[PDB]
């Protein structure tokens, strides 16, 4: 929606234990 | 395929070959009989359900009726939710809110899909073209070719309306699970239902019990 | 012990005495109080030895997507969109002879995951500071206290 | 061979002591007769597999089913315990079951009754009930779950004789090929 590049790796860091 | 049984102590052997064709025939007969049975059972349950929707007046005029739209919305919800339960045996309840709009003319009757759904930004709306479906059910039927009072013709009517609401529910499922963009391309192309449903439903369908075609379809396309 | 934490938090919520509320835009006091209780509970969990938490911290609610993230601030619209969004034993026994729904469990779990992300961020703010808070926001790169968190119990990945 | 038909003769002598066979199965009302015959056969098979032990459980719950939905494909007899060993007896399926060289040269130089079909009938009945008794033995000496496993995979009791010399299953072998 925000026309924003997404970071798969940042999300993984959010969900990488 | 062949089986052998022979006397262990003697060279004598009595070999009997077993024919897979007879077994396949027996399985096919049992499966077709069972399919007939289960479809008849689902249909009987559906007629019982609409009976427990409390309308003395019969379905055909339950549609012909112009003023009566509360029962129209109720029965449409009942059919769509019954189909939902059929594909989702666990589910016995649908969304809290629903709305229905009663289209009554050609300029509001989209061909091929008299029944459809689009949101009002808060809830989804069951567009319904009473004239088209009424003329659909008004057609005389070939109930001849190859103590509640029911008739074979009324059975055709129930099968009709069930298939109609079923296709509308397939489109509605595309809507819900894939956005209006997928809704509209599936409407524009029903071959996409194969891809969408092999993912979900195959993991079946009453209409899949038969394969249907159109006579001279090849030359009609020409 | 995971379901133990779930039930403990749900009991604490029932003590608070509360999808419907999230869409209930005007219920800002309720939202602030519940997130306050949740932050205190998470502080209790990650720090079993430190239970005290900020008993009065400011709150605010956002309502527009331009005020949405793709004094505590919350992205109400997105979270509302979210909330609206063995064989052998049983066969052997086959021959041996206030309710919460599963989707509600999913909703509560998503709420908890979002809130624990927010609280991790808040903790970063408090200890490391505001700048390294922004750095954590830009870079989210667990077990070091953290064992008291259900997030470390499951892992989610991505692939093209 | 002689011992084989001797086992059959003893079984049919016991059944004549009961004084009663396919029409009895087809008879749906006489579930009592089906249960009595099943118990007598099971007791005799217990007597055989345990030649020294004559005692067999004489009081168990019984029931005779009539649907293939109450029928296990390949397991006509079911021992489900509800403690009391409730026994299911699928009647239609058993009716279907029952309704289906140099020596010769020397012979060339040499120069109340029952039929062969009835013999195969009674052999089928005894084989079914001895498979039932083997399963019952697995249940009693191993447990309910060990019983169920014996049902799922029959490799458990393929050893047989280790007592099974008097059971007809060990006396004959049949194979199947594609």
């Amino acid at each position: 929606v925000s026309n924003c590049k997404f970071n798969i790796e940042d999300y993984n860091n959010i969900f990488k234990v | 395929v062949r089986t052998v049984t022979e006397i262990v102590n003697s060279d004598e052997k009595i070999q009997k070959t077993y024919e897979l064709a007879e077994f396949d025939l027996k399985n096919l007969s049992s499966l077709e009989s069972y399919e007939t049975l289960k479809i008849k059972l689902a249909l009987s349950k559906y007629m019982a359900m609409l009976s427990t929707l409390e309308m003395t007046q019969p379905l055909l005029e339950i549609f012909r009726n112009k003023a009566d739209t509360r029962q129209i919305a109720a029965v449409v919800f009942s059919t769509l939710a019954f189909i939902h339960n059929r594909f989702h045996p666990l589910v016995t309840n649908f969304t809290n809110k629903m709305e229905f709009v009663v289209t009554e003319t050609n300029d509001t009757s989209i061909p091929g899909e008299p029944i459809l759904f689009t949101e009002n930004e808060g809830v989804l709306l069951c567009s319904v073209d009473r004239p088209s479906i009424v003329k659909m059910l008004s057609r005389e039927f070939d109930t001849e070719a190859l103590d509640f009072s029911i008739t074979e013709v009324e059975a055709t009517q129930y099968l009709t309306l069930l298939l109609t609401v079923e296709h509308a529910y397939l489109h509605y499922y595309i809507f819900k699970n894939y956005g209006v963009f997928e809704y509209c391309k599936s409407l524009t192309d029903h071959s996409l239902f194969t891809n969408k449903l092999r993912s979900t439903m195959s993991t079946n369908l009453l209409l899949s019990k038969f394969k249907f075609t159109i006579e001279d379809f090849d030359k009609i396309n020409s």
